[PDB]
């Protein structure tokens, strides 16, 4: 990836088949970081698990999936989001109160 | 604000797409570290 | 700690010492919970706690999405 990267569809077949162990060598990638690969990734999540999928790789994308997804469930959800932004807490607070 | 200044970064963004652009320069975190 | 600050601490220090769905889900209401005498404790468990914790809980989410 990071060599090609340096044929964007044939790239976008080949993670297609990637897609248990693609995604830990992503988490991979990712932990060992802490433009057109990072969208193609996003696009390639968006194609529970899809929302995790997203929040790890986008570490705001993470937070506007959950919220489309919410739009036990909701309590993990607000849960997450809170901690995540941590306006937006005291509505998920009002909500999770209504 | 938040907006309009996620607008110009995108902006910029595709304008990139060295010194000069080092000085135009100096989630928004995240996406700040990722450039970097 | 949901059923009972000085506590919290001691359970925020625990968990930071430490470092699927359920203890996120804990790890969640604990923020959500989340003077003088738990800043000392604080300090001696040291020897900026807010902040402290709010790192250990995005540590876990990290972890948990790994997962």
């Amino acid at each position: 990836r990071l060599g090609h990267e340096c044929r964007t569809n044939f790239l976008q077949l080949l993670l297609q088949e990637d897609i248990d162990f693609f995604s830990t060598l992503l988490r991979l990638c990712n932990a060992h970081s802490d433009k057109i690969v990072d969208s193609i990734l996003s696009q390639n999540l968006r194609s529970c698990f899809k929302k995790l999928y997203c929040f790890r790789m986008l570490n705001a994308a993470a937070e506007v999936l959950y919220q489309y997804i919410l739009m036990i469930r909701k309590r993990k959800c607000y849960l997450m989001v809170i901690n995540v932004l941590s306006v937006t807490l005291t509505d998920l607070r009002d909500e999770l109160r209504g | 604000c938040c907006n309009v200044m996620s607008q110009e970064i995108v902006s910029k963004i595709l304008e990139k797409n060295k010194a000069k652009l080092l000085e135009l320069p100096l989630q928004d975190l995240m996406k700040c570290t990722y450039k970097i | 700690l949901i059923e009972f600050h000085y506590l919290v601490l001691l359970v925020a220090k625990f968990l930071y010492p430490i470092f699927e769905d359920s203890v996120a889900t804990v790890i969640e209401v604990i923020e959500t919970k989340w003077s003088n005498l738990y800043e000392t404790i604080i300090e001696a468990d040291k020897s900026a706690t807010l902040l402290k914790n709010l790192r250990k809980k995005l540590n876990f989410k990290l972890c948990q999405a790994f997962m």
